[PDB]
């Protein structure tokens, strides 16, 4: 536990100059947003309880992207 | 997320081909990576999902590939 | 407004009686084989797969169209404007060819 | 939960009543175990006795059903 | 660790969603969303340098991140 | 919407081992026990009467 | 005869999904609507009787709701 | 001849391959429409409310 | 440098952000697209 | 310097009256569909936009 | 024949495609110049200060 | 006071949506 504590203190007190190489590579890329997608399902169909207009952001993400209609175990079995 | 990877993360700029957005022929795996970056950008933002187009890579595709390969080799030490 | 629900009911009945099933994965499987180069700006297969997903994925206009055959006296089924190219299109554009 | 999910206070009061009754019994855990199903049996299992309308999704089970392949069609008005 | 922000660097509030990815991906995402505002905020606070950066222009990020503990938090989140 | 009609035209599929004279015999069977038509006929009669 | 027709219309490769001690039976709606509830009730009594002679206590619920692996569905909406 | 020069050589081959694929899709819909759908419509028709 | 006196910001495109109006515009176009089929 | 403001005034008056307005996106949309190979050093579509 | 040998075939195809795109642009400007702009000028002219 | 309803809460948001 003392090893934990001293390691965390060492990490905190130090000074850095960059993130990991991967993130520095990622920041070299920039994109461009455009017109919105097409609705995936009808806007007035309840799918998950609570995900409703009073719960805007999940509702909008779900209706824009659409639910995963295929089981994940079999999908990742081939990956 | 699969369909959004396939048909809503466009790796070609909307206005047409740009100079820096060219992928070297044998570095096609960048096509796989950049899809995740587009996905993260579109999903992080609040609101509806948005069609996204690649805009520019600062160092060009080749430099990004070299940096990725450098990380790939140096890890595990 | 009065007539449309009748067609919708006939459509669901036809769906429930018919042995035919719609499976879009056929198109994906068959296009997953077409040969192309990765250095090309344009890809016909990716575009066509992109264009076959209907808005809201309704897939129901087919049964409605079949049902409409019985009531051409009072109902004339037509294709909506939104399916046409916006400005009329151009044969130089692959998107318009698929349209 | 009430402050985070916007629960109806009326139902929360009933939940509190159940908790208090459990406390006032001979064994709290035994009481909770024996009465765990009031909310389901009274709301979920007795729902829509008289139905007026709404939407129900139209799903299809493709072949092979061993593949668990389902495809979404749309909404069907209820009756 | 994947918990979204609320409002920072003078940006508008409630512009991020918890569908934010975790690790480097989410970091890159939110930097990409608010890079210009971040740069203007950084310059306006005297964090000004002369070496033009591909990501941050002439912002002295190497010290602002250190004093904001952002580098420190990023690195110790992986221990 | 034409763009759904084309999908329907391009992706029809039958069950693997189909025997139509059995499939339809099974499917139709219950739907020809209802009495709605017979009530309708009396309704039309009353309409003309009125 | 209604029970016979129903049972002959059901097979495990088409209608039954199981995992451990939890299982789900799907009754496909007929072309005339949905299967009569009385027939389902008598069939349920048949399974309940059938479970006993090899010492299996079948806990059976039929309330117009779908439950599987402690996931709850009503009219196509998951709760 | 007056449209092809505007396209690169590989794209033409890909286009023709895709068209060939679409021509020979194994979609069961058209024969359904030709053979079974009329039978279903005939069966259904007398029981319609309208 | 002197052109666009201090708003220079060498990069021409990609300088847009997310703040307020983009979300609302996306909502409006999305709802229009839903309502027009 | 004496005549140039007159031309500006006529220009703004024509602004207020003409039914014609420009959408620069036409060029970009048309050029977005030009077929070319990414291995080439020179891109006509990019150059014309530039 | 004495200028194209310096260029790759794919580049030639892209150039021809770009020219075809430009020729068939759907710009409404020339119609406006031919049919309506003279009417606008005729309407405006008498009211000029100069 | 002002404990109006939850259904009206649902409908009011939707009415905000439909407006354009």
């Amino acid at each position: 536990l003392a090893e934990m504590d001293e390691t965390l203190m060492r990490a905190r007190r130090h000074s850095y100059s960059s993130f990991s190489k991967l993130l520095e590579a990622y920041l070299l890329v920039k994109w461009r947003m455009c017109e919105a997608r097409e609705p995936s399902v009808d806007l007035r169909l309840p799918l998950c309880a609570g995900i409703d207009p009073l719960n805007s952001d999940p509702f909008l993400k779900m209706v824009s992207v659409g639910p995963m209609l295929q089981s994940t175990r079999k999908y990742f079995a081939q990956t | 997320f699969d369909s959004m990877f396939k048909h809503h993360v466009k790796l070609l700029p909307k206005d047409g081909r740009h100079l820096n957005t060219d992928i070297p022929p044998r570095m096609g795996w960048l096509r796989a990576i950049l899809r995740f970056l587009g996905a993260g950008m579109v999903m992080t933002a609040t609101g509806v999902a948005v069609d996204i187009y690649l805009e520019d890579i600062h160092g060009g595709g080749r430099s990004l590939g070299q940096r990725f390969m450098t990380w790939m080799r140096q890890e595990g030490r | 407004t009065v007539i449309q629900p009748v067609l919708q009911d006939i459509s669901v009945l036809l769906q429930r009686i018919s042995p035919l099933q719609i499976d879009p994965t056929i198109i994906s499987n068959t296009m997953s084989t077409v040969s192309e180069s990765t250095t090309q700006t344009l890809s016909p297969a990716s575009s066509i797969l992109g264009k076959l997903r209907p808005s809201n994925s309704d897939f129901s206009s087919f049964r409605v169209a079949l049902a409409g055959w019985l009531y051409n006296g009072v109902v004339t089924t037509v294709i909506d404007d939104s399916s046409y190219p916006k400005d009329g299109g151009s044969v130089t554009s692959l998107e318009n060819l698929w349209d | 939960l009430q402050q985070t999910a916007g629960l109806d206070p009326s139902l929360v009061k009933l939940g509190v009543q159940i908790c208090l009754h459990a406390a006032a019994s001979s064994s709290y855990a035994w009481f909770i175990l024996k009465t765990k199903s009031i909310f389901p049996q009274n709301t979920l299992h007795s729902m829509y006795e008289s139905l007026e309308g709404g939407y129900c999704p139209n799903l299809e089970w493709l072949e092979p059903r061993s593949d668990y392949k389902f495809m979404y069609m749309g909404v069907m008005p209820l009756s | 660790w994947g918990l979204p922000l609320v409002k920072a660097f003078g940006s508008d509030p409630w512009i991020f969603s918890w569908y934010m990815p975790t690790g480097d991906l989410g970091m890159y995402s939110w930097i990409s969303l608010i890079r210009p505002l971040m740069t203007r905020w950084m310059v306006a606070n005297g964090y000004v340098t002369d070496r033009c950066s591909p990501v941050f222009g002439n912002a002295d990020y190497r010290r602002c991140f250190n004093e904001l503990k952002l580098y420190q938090g990023y690195y110790m989140a992986q221990l | 919407d034409a763009r759904a009609i084309t999908v329907a035209l391009l992706s029809g599929k039958y069950p693997p081992d189909l025997v139509t004279n059995v499939w339809y015999a099974d499917a139709i069977y219950p739907m020809y026990a209802d009495t709605e038509v017979f009530s309708n006929l009396q309704r039309d009669m009353i309409t003309c009467e009125a | 005869p209604d029970v016979l027709r129903l049972m002959k219309s059901l097979t495990i490769q088409r209608n039954y999904v199981c995992q451990g001690d939890d299982g789900l039976m799907i009754i496909d709606g007929t072309t005339a609507g949905k299967v009569n509830s009385e027939t389902i009730q008598k069939m349920l009594e048949l399974i309940s009787k059938y479970g006993e002679e090899f010492g299996w206590k079948y806990d059976i619920a039929y309330d117009g709701t779908a439950e599987y692996l402690k996931l709850y569905f009503i009219f196509g909406c998951r709760i | 001849q007056r449209y092809q020069p505007g396209w690169t050589q590989s794209l033409v081959s890909s286009m023709r391959g895709t068209l060939d694929k679409l021509k020979l899709i194994k979609s069961m819909t058209p024969m359904y429409l030709q053979q079974l759908a009329p039978v279903e419509l005939a069966v259904i028709a007398p029981m319609l409310p309208f | 440098l002197d052109l666009d006196a201090h708003v220079a910001s060498h990069g021409l495109h990609g300088n847009m952000t997310l703040t307020s109006s983009d979300i609302q515009r996306h909502i409006t176009e999305f709802i229009s697209s839903w309502q027009n089929h």
